[PDB]
Parts: C-alpha cells; structure tokens; sequence
C-alpha cells in the first residue's frame, strides 16, 4: 500500500538523522574523560576543585576536556550506586594525610574499590592533600604516628624518596610512610590492569591539573598499546 | 518512638488471613493450566503468526 | 530503659507469633503437588532483532503496551525508543544527567520517565503538539538515587530512591501524594500488581513489602533471600511475586499464604540475579544474571528450562512484551536483544 | 623445470587471494571490527588483493610463455597495475604505522582527531600518491624488445634513485623511527621478560617489509646504474619477493587482533 | 531472616580480658567474610578487624592490632573476637557485621550508620 511505504519512509528517515546526531555525540564522548572524585570530610577535595545528587566540574588541559563528578546527594551506603563508574578514566582519591586518626579508615575505602567486581579496571588517582600540616603535626612531636601504625617505628624513608629541598627528614619518613600504605593495598591484588598514581599536596599546589593530565596520559597509553598486544 | 512505630506495624501484619499453601499452590497451577495455551514462548508458534 | 527492653520483648514475642501462624499454614510444598504435571521441555528462544545505537551501557528498559515499542537509557545520557519489529528508533532523548538508573513507559504510550543519580524524576512528552520531546516534569522531592519508577495514568507515578523510601507522585502538581516508609536500606525496584491497587518492593535489607497505593501503609513484608534484592516482578494473576538478589536465587512469594513457595538456584550459578520477568501464562521465569547470560526456569516445578546467551557484559534489564510474544534483553555491552 | 614453479606461484597466488578476500569478508561481516584502525587494514587488504588478482596471474603467464604474448596495451596495463597496487600497499603500512605512534605518544590528543573521515582522507591521499604511478608508465616518451614487458625508465640514474627513496628508503627509515619511540614507550611502561611481545611484533614486521622490499629496491636502483648489465632472473626473483610481501601482509596486522582472530575462528 | 545476635560480657578491671561471640542465623555463614565494628561513646563507627570465608585472611586495626584476634567457627556459624590487655580507649559498643554480598573481597557500607547486615551490638566498659 502506498500509505504503508510512505509510512516505513518516515521511519528510515527519521533513524537516520538520529544516527547523524549519535555520531556527533560519540566523537565528543570518546574525547572526553570522566572522572570520579570521592574523598572523606576532612579530605580537602573542596580544594582540589580548582575550576543535588551530584555534582559536575569541568577543567581543559592542554585542550583536552576533563569532567569531574562529586557525589554528596547520597547517604553513607555507596555499594550500588558505585556501580555505576565503571567507565570512567580514573577515580580521584583525596586523602587528608594530617589527620591519623581517620586514616585507617581511608585504607579501608580504598582497598573496597580497588578489589571491586565492577571497579577491578579502573585505575586511582591518590592525592594526599594536606602536607603542610602534617609536617607542622611531626615538627611539634605532640601526636605519633605509631599510636595508630604501630609498623612506622620500623620504617625507613625510600632510597628512591626526594625529598623537597629545605624540609626535615623527619617529615620525609612520615610522607613515605603514608604513601607506602595506599601502595602496600594496590600493588597486592592489581594484576596489570589498574594502577595508583600517589601524588603529594597542598591547598597551595596550583600544579594540580596537570598532574592528573600525565597521569591519563598513561592510563589511555597502556590501553592503546594493550589493544595493539603489544603489553 | 521508633521501637513503638515497630510494633504496631508489627501488630497490623499479624492480623490478616492466611490460607493453606496447598490451596495457594493449586491456584498457582489452574492458572498456568488455563492460559497455557495464550502464552507464546512457552508454546512456540508458527513463522506465519510470529511478528519478529 | 526499660520501657525500650519491654517494646522489644513484645515485638520479638509478636513476631514469634507471627511465625507460628506462618508454619501452621504449611499442608505441603508446591514442589510436591505439581509432582503430577508434565516438564515444559526444553525452551530454545533465539536472538530476533539486535537494537544496536548506545554509546554507553545500558541500564533499564521498559516494553509499550503495544508489545512493539519499548524505551531503554544507557549512562551516556541517553534515552532511546525503538520500533521492535523494524529495529527502527524514533527518539533519542539527551538527558541532563548522564548517570541514569531507570526509564518507565506510560500504559498509553503519551509519556517516557527517568531518573537516576540526580535524585530527580523527569518526565517527558513524547507526544508534545509540535512533535518534539521536551521534560515536562521534574519531580524533585527525593533525597537519594532513583532506582525504580512505573508510571500508574497519565497523573501519577510510584517511585522508588536510594532514601529507602518510596513515593507516590501527582505529576500535575509535582508533589508526593503518599510517601511509604518501612524499608530500612536502599529500595532497588518496584512492580506493579495487574490491577495497580497494590505493589511490591525490594530494598537493600533482604525484605520485601507489600504496599497499598490508597492507604499508603505495608500491609505485608516478606522476609527471604540472603542479601539485597534487585528485582521484584509480580506474577500474572496478581497473587503472587518472584525477586532476585545476591545471594544466587530467586524466590517465589504468595501473597495470600503469606509464605515463600519456591526457590529457584542451581548449585553452578554464584552470580546475582539483576532482572526478573515472567511469562504471560507464569508458566517460565526469565532472569538475568551478572555472568552476562539469562536463565529460563519452569515457575512450578524450579527446574531449568532453557538459557539465553549472546551478551558480552552483565544482563542489567529484562523485560517480556504485554502480549508475551517476546522478550528483550539488555546488558552493559550497550546492545538489547529481542528473542522468541 | 618451469611446471613445477607454475604450481608454486599459482598457490601463492590463490593463496593471497584468499586471505586477502577471507579479510575483507570478516571485516563487512562482523560489525564489531568497523573501527577506525581497521580502515587501514581494509585498504592494506585491497591492495594486496589487486596484486594477487591481477598483477601475480600475469606474472606467472609471463614466465611460462617466456615471453609477453598479450600485446603492448595490456603489458602497460600490467606494469601500471604491478606498480600502483606495490605502492598502494607501502603506503598503507606507513599509513597504518603513523596511525599507531599518534596513538601511542598521544593518546589523548589523538583520541580528538581520530575520527573515521581522517583515516579515510588519508587512505585516499595514499593511494592517489600510489596513482601518480601512472604518469610516467603511460607519458615517459612524451614527456624495446616485443618479446619482454618492462617500463621505457628503468635505465634512469636520477629518476630510479628519486622513486626509490620516496618509494621505500623514506618511509623505511620514517617507520624504523616511529617503532623506535613506540618500543621506548613499552619499555617505560614495563619498568613499570614484558619487552618480549612488543620487541617481537614489532621486530616481525619491520623484518618482513625491509627483508621482502630492500632487494628490489637496490636491484632498482642498481639496473638504473649498470644500464642493463644485470640478469631478468634475479629480476624475476626481487619481483616476487615484492609479492610475497603482500601474500604475507595478511597474516602480519590483522591477525594481532583478537576480534579479527575471533571473526576468523568463527567463519 | 538474616539476624546477628552479639553475647559480650560489662564492665573489666584494665588490662583484662574479654571474649564476644556472634551467632548469626537466616545466611550461609560460610560464603561471608565477617568484620567486627565498634562505636566509642561520643564518636563515630570505626572498623576493629574482619576474617576471611576460610579464615585464611585475617586484618585487624592499627590500635588494637597484636591485642584482639578474630576467629570463626563455620560448623557452628559462629564469629569470635578475644580481647586481651584492655586499655580504657576500648570502651564501646561492639558490632559484628557480615559484609553484604557473599564471594567477595571487598564489604562496602559496613561501617554506615544504618547497616541492614549488622547487630545490635554488646557493650564493653572497661573502668577502675
Ligand atoms: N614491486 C612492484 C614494482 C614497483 C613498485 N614501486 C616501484 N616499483
């Protein structure tokens, strides 16, 4: 029937200019990086953003479009609604490194998405946020480390650590030991498919974005040459 | 409060009618048995009839 | 104090009772009685059409009451609709939020909804007077992820969030007609019974309540399953429900008897059960997995009768048309598959 | 004893064909290998298609009457088509090499410019360049034996030594670089036994294309020099080394990916 | 139903010694990895140590570690935790919570404010 033709026309032109618009869409979402920011209250991840449910933050670095996703709409369970980042580039964690009292806790979270079904790919961006009070926290010698991580005693700083020119080996041992901890839970599972990328910080680190532009630099890079087999 | 509101909507389920599972189970069967033959997947039909 | 100590007694004591009244009830299982009807056979469904135009994985499909078109959302901020028999799409709507978690189709086909991370439920106008798809309204009383939402007419949905509460929303207004509370972790779905007087929800806490829309209260709540639920579907004859969890299994509920009938888990499946459908007679249980491929199980005698597989990832919806002719099937490799 | 090469060269033939057409079939069929890195191995794929379709059955007939018994026009046609699908194919594989270290040192960069309409466009630039063979095989008088096909320059010091660098030695040299810095990005990942798989691959396919193309380039250019002083045997041999090239390509690029590998199994 | 009753003891002199049990009733015990959780007065629930579906894995926290020890009886579906050397720190409410899928590794939520999978919890004071 004629009416029947012309109707199936419609339709086979109507799903082709939605293919031409899908096609528009999937070159800016293959050029674009999602990132997923979760930290803790005291964590400092506010700072970090230097640009309801959830919360969007876009920054460009060297003309390549990053978006940030804060979720603070939500309660403390998180075990369903995390599934829903198993796409994204990286997860940015932020850690406050001054504060031991909740730094177990941090480990703790940390471990639960590194040894995730749904998160066993995704690679983490660690950023330690708060250096300049935790190296005013060991100058004063008041609060100890081994009260809570009774294994620093027997920590010695890394030969490969480098250390800021000017700063207390004291406070080197304390920085190291910290970034060992987070190390320790990626490096005792991670079969080659996701890696931690420690980063210390401060809320005066302008050097923050570009950080984690090499760090996706890397990420894409091993998947690209693990596509091609040749890792 | 909250072991209150507890208990009484503990209280309003503990007052409806149960029948025996038998009789639900027979239920259960009629129904299948009856529109067995309304149901397309459990009883594949011909090409000519099949819209997909 | 001891006021607390004595509440607690009585409610341990009345749920005792509750108990009892529950195992009194028991003539036999309904393995034992359907010892006398004949297997199924072997069900052998075969992939029909392949809608293939997401960018990202899937997350929830919803079938028209036609049985022809259907509506599905994938996490690139999504939300397609497509003609089945053609594999044609009609629509493609960009949604705000790029992290959906459910989509709902009108009984009549006049509206789609969604919702997800946002917290917010929006509804759109697929037939709007100039032809487009605009958000007609944004339900915004939530305080946690949409996990679930069913459209009752044109004026009201019943929703479910991550705030382990459920809502009845007047679209018209925009407001919470009714709020149901009781669950204690996050509700993850919610069926409909076939009259639409009363429906079902799972939440994260291994429980299951029965709501009545009119009075807002839980009249029952039915306790199985190990870990969370993630789907709830109700049985054609409204007398009955089946969910699916963590724990490997599903579970068949009777509303009347107020008692578990029938376990459906085979000792070679440790995966978590995403979707449950069943058939237009209830004769086949349909559900999906995370080990990325669908199980056929025979609703009265719990033996397997079939098994559906061609999807690279996980089997995130599952959905059997109004007429029950066929089946479709999505997962987080982005394609949905209709078989039959 | 030339039954027994006549049976050697028509395998290798049908064999090219084969591969070449079993390729290009799982890529049309699959749907899940329409990617943007593919396009290089279809047209890789095409061109080693046209040598093997065209170019090796004439060859062999060629070699069996001793002789060219199908006249002037279809000697040009033959030399054109032997000319322009050897180019096409060098070509694709530089294209295909490029196309590998942008992804490699820019991952994300490139990942904005990687776009289907790119990867076509310079498909087609090279096989136009490829094309621009056919110039001076049809114009060289403008701008000879009636027994032996061969082009009217193959006696020309500058001319042989200008194509033969632009044709092999630049891209030869140009792809040792790229693969270079691409087994330097490997290694910097592995240091994190892991160089084994990339220094393998990528040791294959430089091997393959610079063992199978280099002797005919210096018998190029060393006939340009001599002037005619040299053997058709050794000729012959170069030549069908430059075919062995294509008849091997197919086993080189495709078969490194696990969808093409599954499609395959498949089929 | 899925159910976690706690039996711990009250009040101990410091550097004493207490033993808590959790019999757990409505799962499979053995397909779980359990942890053990507390809350001090006026603070926060902080994770204290968990035990593996075989007991292979054990973890305990920073401060108690070499003190406590977690061990679990699968026949019994049972959970243990044996507290030695009390310190007056140690005053709390103890939980014994099951992490929410079984066959897994990771045990997401377990130390949220309102846990579906958790018990009511024991009281432990320790005081001169
Ligand atoms: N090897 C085919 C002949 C040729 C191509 N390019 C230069 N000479």
């Amino acid at each position: 029937t004629e009416d029947q033709r012309n109707e199936e026309k419609a339709q086979r032109e109507a799903n082709k200019k939605i293919e031409k618009q899908l096609q528009k869409d999937k070159q800016v979402y293959r050029a674009t990086h999602r990132l997923l920011l979760l930290g803790a209250d005291n964590s400092g991840k506010s700072t970090i953003v230097k640009q309801s449910g959830i919360f969007e933050t876009k920054f460009q670095v060297d003309k390549v479009n990053f978006h940030m996703f804060d979720v603070g709409g939500q309660r403390d369970e998180r075990r369903k609604w995390i599934q829903c980042f198993n796409d994204v580039t990286a997860i940015i964690f932020v850690v406050d490194s001054s504060d031991y009292n909740r730094l177990q806790e941090a480990l703790n979270l940390f471990k639960s998405i590194w040894n995730n079904r749904w998160l066993r790919t995704i690679s983490v961006i660690l950023f330690l946020n708060k250096q300049d009070l935790l190296a005013e926290k060991v100058l004063a010698g008041k609060s100890k480390i081994e009260d809570y991580f009774p294994e620093f005693a027997r920590y010695t700083t890394p030969e490969d650590a480098t250390p800021e020119p000017g700063e207390d080996p004291r406070v080197t041992r304390a920085k190291y030991f910290i970034r060992d901890e987070f190390l320790r839970i990626s490096t005792a599972s991670g079969d080659g498919r996701h890696y931690c990328y420690p980063h210390f910080t401060c809320a005066v680190d302008t050097e923050n974005a570009r950080r984690i532009f090499n760090d996706c630099r890397d990420i894409i890079q091993r998947m690209h040459l693990r596509q091609y087999e040749l890792l | 409060a909250q072991a209150r509101k507890l208990v009484e909507q503990l209280k309003m389920e503990a007052n409806i009618d149960r029948i025996k599972v038998s009789k639900a189970a027979a239920d259960l069967m009629a129904y299948c048995e009856a529109h067995a033959k309304e149901d397309p997947l459990l009883t594949p039909v011909p090409a000519s009839e099949n819209p997909f | 104090q001891s006021e607390l100590d004595q509440l607690r007694q009585e409610a341990e004591q009345l749920k005792n009772q509750i108990r009892d009244a529950r195992k009194a009830c028991a003539d036999a299982t309904l393995s034992q009685i359907t010892n006398n009807i004949d297997p199924v056979g072997r069900i052998q469904m075969r992939t029909r059409r392949t809608l293939r135009g997401h960018l990202a994985k899937i997350y929830a499909m919803h079938w028209g009451t036609d049985s022809r078109l259907l509506v599905s959302a994938s996490q690139d901020g999504k939300l397609i609709i497509w003609d089945s028999y053609t594999t044609n799409k009609v629509h493609a709507i960009p949604l705000r939020s790029s992290w959906v978690m459910t989509c709902a189709y009108a009984p009549s086909g006049n509206y789609v909804a969604c919702g997800g991370l946002d917290n917010i439920c929006s509804i759109y106008n697929l037939k709007t007077r100039e032809g487009n798809v605009r958000v007609s309204r944004e339900l915004a009383g939530h305080t946690g992820y949409l996990s679930c939402c069913r459209f009752l007419d044109d004026n009201q949905i019943v929703t479910s969030s991550g705030d382990t509460t459920c809502a009845l929303w007047d679209i018209e207004t925009g407001q919470q007609t009714t709020t149901f509370t009781g669950h204690t972790g996050d509700v993850m779905s919610l069926s409909l019974a076939p009259d639409t007087r009363l429906f079902v929800s799972g939440a994260c806490d291994a429980s299951a309540k029965l709501w009545d829309v009119r009075e807002g209260m839980c009249r029952q709540t039915f306790t199985g399953h190990e870990s969370d639920i993630n789907a709830i579907c109700f049985f054609p004859n409204g007398n009955a429900f089946a969910t699916g969890s963590d724990d490997a299994t599903c579970r068949l509920f009777d509303l009347r008897a107020d008692q578990e009938l029938m376990t459906y888990s085979h000792d070679n499946i440790i995966c978590g059960i995403t979707s449950v459908s069943f058939s237009k007679s209830g004769r086949l249980l349909l559900a999906g997995y995370d080990d990325f491929n669908c199980n056929v199980w025979d609703a009265l005698k719990a033996d397997r009768a079939g098994v559906l597989a061609g999807h690279d990832n996980r089997v995130s919806c599952l959905g059997v048309t109004d007429d029950g002719m066929a089946v479709a099937t999505g997962s987080w490799d982005s394609f949905l598959k209709i078989w039959n | 004893q030339l039954m027994p090469l006549v049976v050697v060269l028509s395998t290798i033939c049908l064999v090219t064909v084969g591969l070449n057409l079993l390729v290009l079939y799982a890529v049309r069929s699959e749907r899940k290998l329409h990617t943007v890195g593919n396009l290089y191995i279809v047209s890789l794929s095409v061109a080693d298609l046209i040598v093997g379709a065209v170019v090796m059955p004439m060859n062999i007939l060629y070699l069996l009457m001793s002789k060219w018994s199908l006249g002037r026009p279809l000697c040009l046609f033959w030399l054109s088509m032997d000319y322009v699908a050897s180019t096409a194919s060098i070509f694709s594989v530089f294209i295909l090499c490029i196309d590998r270290y942008r992804s490699v040192q820019q991952p994300l960069r490139y990942l904005k410019y990687r776009t289907k309409t790119r990867a076509s466009a310079t498909i087609l630039g090279a096989w136009f360049l490829s094309f621009l063979w056919v110039i001076p095989i049809l114009g060289w008088n403008h701008f000879r034996r009636e027994d032996k096909c061969e082009t009217d320059f193959y006696d020309v010091t500058w001319f042989k030594v200008m194509t033969a660098i632009i044709n092999f030695y630049l891209p030869t040299l140009l792809m040792l670089w790229f693969y270079a810095k691409i087994y330097k990005a490997v290694r910097q990942h592995c240091q994190h036994n892991r160089e084994r798989k990339a220094a393998k691959q990528l040791g294959f396919i430089m091997a393959a294309f610079i063992l199978c193309w280099i002797p005919y380039f210096i018998f190029f250019m060393v006939i340009a020099f001599c002037k005619n002083c040299c053997n058709e045997h050794l000729h012959m041999f170069t030549i069908w080394l430059g075919y062995i090239n294509s008849t091997l390509n197919p086993l080189i690029y495709p078969l490194c990916n696990e969808n093409f590998k599954k499609t395959f199994k498949r089929i | 139903q899925v159910q976690l009753q706690e039996s711990g003891g009250g009040l101990v002199q410091p550097g004493g010694s207490l033993r808590l049990s959790c019999a757990a009733s409505g799962f499979t015990f053995s397909n779980y990895k359990m942890n053990w959780v507390r809350q001090a007065p006026g603070k926060g629930l902080e994770w204290v140590s968990d035990i593996s579906q075989s007991g292979a894995s054990i973890s305990y926290t920073g401060s108690v570690k070499g003190r406590f020890t977690i061990s679990r009886d699968n026949a019994k579906n049972t959970l243990y935790l044996q507290m030695n050397s009390l310190k007056p720190e140690d005053t709390a409410v103890y939980y014994c919570a099951r992490c929410p899928a079984p066959f897994t590794r990771d045990c997401f939520d377990v130390t949220s404010t309102t846990y579906a999978y958790r018990g009511q919890g024991t009281q432990v004071t320790v005081s001169s």
